[PDB]
Protein backbone atom coordinates (compact mmCIF):
# COMPACT_ATOMS: atom_id res chain seq x y z
CA UNK A 1 0.00 0.00 0.00
CA UNK A 2 1.25 3.66 -0.63
CA UNK A 3 1.95 5.98 2.24
CA UNK A 4 -1.55 7.83 3.53
CA UNK A 5 -2.54 10.80 1.49
CA UNK A 6 -0.10 10.73 -1.41
CA UNK A 7 -0.53 10.98 -5.34
CA UNK A 8 0.40 8.19 -7.77
CA UNK A 9 1.42 8.73 -11.39
CA UNK A 10 -1.97 7.27 -13.23
CA UNK A 11 -1.90 7.66 -17.01
CA UNK A 12 1.40 5.34 -16.80
CA UNK A 13 3.43 4.24 -19.48
CA UNK A 14 5.86 1.27 -18.72
CA UNK A 15 7.71 0.68 -21.95
CA UNK A 16 8.77 4.24 -21.33
CA UNK A 17 9.75 4.14 -17.87
CA UNK A 18 12.24 0.98 -19.18
CA UNK A 19 16.50 1.58 -19.20
CA UNK A 20 18.39 3.66 -17.07
CA UNK A 21 18.30 5.92 -14.45
CA UNK A 22 20.94 7.97 -12.14
CA UNK A 23 19.99 8.39 -8.28
CA UNK A 24 20.32 11.98 -7.44
CA UNK A 25 18.97 12.02 -3.78
CA UNK A 26 18.13 9.31 -1.24
CA UNK A 27 16.75 8.95 2.10
CA UNK A 28 19.66 7.11 3.75
CA UNK A 29 19.21 2.79 4.83
CA UNK A 30 22.15 0.38 5.83
CA UNK A 31 21.09 -0.85 2.03
CA UNK A 32 22.19 1.84 0.38
CA UNK A 33 24.69 3.82 2.95
CA UNK A 34 27.95 5.11 1.63
CA UNK A 35 27.52 4.01 -1.75
CA UNK A 36 28.48 6.38 -4.45
CA UNK A 37 27.65 6.56 -8.56
CA UNK A 38 24.11 4.45 -8.50
CA UNK A 39 21.86 3.60 -10.97
CA UNK A 40 19.07 1.61 -10.82
CA UNK A 41 17.96 -0.42 -14.63
CA UNK A 42 14.46 -1.60 -15.19
CA UNK A 43 13.58 -4.32 -17.80
CA UNK A 44 10.30 -6.11 -19.02
CA UNK A 45 9.61 -9.81 -17.69
CA UNK A 46 7.83 -12.72 -19.43
CA UNK A 47 5.30 -12.81 -16.53
CA UNK A 48 4.32 -8.59 -16.59
CA UNK A 49 6.36 -7.70 -13.70
CA UNK A 50 10.14 -5.26 -13.72
CA UNK A 51 13.18 -6.98 -13.09
CA UNK A 52 15.50 -4.13 -10.91
CA UNK A 53 19.50 -4.38 -11.14
CA UNK A 54 20.49 -1.76 -8.50
CA UNK A 55 23.94 -0.49 -8.69
CA UNK A 56 26.46 1.64 -6.85
CA UNK A 57 30.33 1.74 -6.12
CA UNK A 58 31.71 0.37 -2.74
CA UNK A 59 35.22 2.80 -2.06
CA UNK A 60 35.49 0.72 1.48
CA UNK A 61 35.60 -2.79 -0.67
CA UNK A 62 36.73 -0.28 -3.60
CA UNK A 63 34.12 -2.74 -6.42
CA UNK A 64 30.91 -2.06 -8.04
CA UNK A 65 28.03 -4.22 -6.21
CA UNK A 66 24.36 -5.02 -7.49
CA UNK A 67 21.15 -6.04 -6.19
CA UNK A 68 19.13 -8.48 -8.33
CA UNK A 69 15.53 -7.72 -7.70
CA UNK A 70 12.01 -8.00 -8.84
CA UNK A 71 8.84 -5.53 -9.13
CA UNK A 72 5.08 -6.63 -9.10
CA UNK A 73 2.32 -3.90 -10.15
CA UNK A 74 -0.33 -4.40 -7.20
CA UNK A 75 -3.04 -3.02 -9.23
CA UNK A 76 -3.28 -1.84 -12.98
CA UNK A 77 0.15 -0.95 -14.84
CA UNK A 78 -1.52 2.38 -15.66
CA UNK A 79 -0.95 2.86 -12.10
CA UNK A 80 2.65 3.39 -11.34
CA UNK A 81 2.38 1.40 -7.42
CA UNK A 82 4.27 -1.66 -6.93
CA UNK A 83 5.95 -3.84 -4.38
CA UNK A 84 9.78 -4.95 -5.00
CA UNK A 85 11.91 -8.17 -3.11
CA UNK A 86 15.66 -8.49 -3.75
CA UNK A 87 17.00 -12.18 -2.98
CA UNK B 1 8.36 -3.32 0.14
CA UNK B 2 6.15 -0.62 -1.31
CA UNK B 3 7.46 0.84 -4.56
CA UNK B 4 5.61 4.15 -5.83
CA UNK B 5 5.93 6.96 -8.99
CA UNK B 6 4.78 10.37 -6.87
CA UNK B 7 5.50 12.62 -9.88
CA UNK B 8 7.14 12.04 -13.38
CA UNK B 9 7.81 14.82 -16.26
CA UNK B 10 6.01 13.91 -19.82
CA UNK B 11 9.37 12.71 -21.67
CA UNK B 12 10.28 10.20 -19.04
CA UNK B 13 13.56 11.99 -17.47
CA UNK B 14 12.46 12.88 -14.21
CA UNK B 15 11.28 10.97 -11.26
CA UNK B 16 10.19 10.99 -7.32
CA UNK B 17 9.93 7.81 -5.96
CA UNK B 18 8.67 6.41 -2.47
CA UNK B 19 8.87 3.85 -0.72
CA UNK B 20 5.21 2.17 1.43
CA UNK B 21 6.24 5.22 4.29
CA UNK B 22 7.95 8.79 4.58
CA UNK B 23 11.06 7.07 5.68
CA UNK B 24 11.92 6.06 1.98
CA UNK B 25 11.85 8.35 -0.95
CA UNK B 26 14.22 9.07 -3.88
CA UNK B 27 14.92 11.33 -7.02
CA UNK B 28 16.06 9.66 -10.37
CA UNK B 29 17.26 11.50 -13.56
CA UNK B 30 17.99 9.49 -17.03
CA UNK B 31 21.11 12.46 -16.43
CA UNK B 32 23.76 12.27 -13.64
CA UNK B 33 23.29 15.74 -13.12
CA UNK B 34 20.00 17.75 -12.38
CA UNK B 35 18.96 21.56 -12.92
CA UNK B 36 18.37 23.79 -9.67
CA UNK B 37 14.76 24.46 -11.56
CA UNK B 38 14.21 20.39 -11.65
CA UNK B 39 15.69 20.27 -7.75
CA UNK B 40 13.05 22.47 -6.73
CA UNK B 41 10.37 21.67 -8.16
CA UNK B 42 11.12 18.17 -6.63
CA UNK B 43 11.59 19.36 -3.33
CA UNK B 44 8.39 21.69 -4.03
CA UNK B 45 6.36 18.00 -4.72
CA UNK B 46 8.22 16.22 -1.84
CA UNK B 47 7.05 19.00 0.86
CA UNK B 48 3.70 19.19 -0.22
CA UNK B 49 2.96 15.12 0.10
CA UNK B 50 4.70 16.26 3.45
CA UNK B 51 8.12 14.42 3.31
CA UNK B 52 10.85 15.26 5.28
CA UNK B 53 13.61 17.13 2.76
CA UNK B 54 16.27 17.33 4.94
CA UNK B 55 16.52 13.71 5.17
CA UNK B 56 17.81 13.64 1.30
CA UNK B 57 21.55 12.66 0.92
CA UNK B 58 22.70 14.20 -2.64
CA UNK B 59 24.56 10.98 -3.94
CA UNK B 60 28.09 11.50 -5.61
CA UNK B 61 27.29 11.01 -9.37
CA UNK B 62 29.97 12.15 -12.53
CA UNK B 63 29.86 16.26 -13.08
CA UNK B 64 28.46 16.60 -9.46
NA1 LIG C 1 33.81 14.17 -11.34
Amino acid sequence: TPPRGVTVVNNFDCKRYLGTWYEIARFDHRAERGLEKVTATYSLRDDGGLNVIFKGYNPDRGMWQQYVGKAYFTGAPTRAALKVAFF
Amino acid sequence: GGYNVIALDREYRHALVCGPDRDYLWINSRTPTISDEVKQEMLAVATREGFDVSKFIWVQQPGS
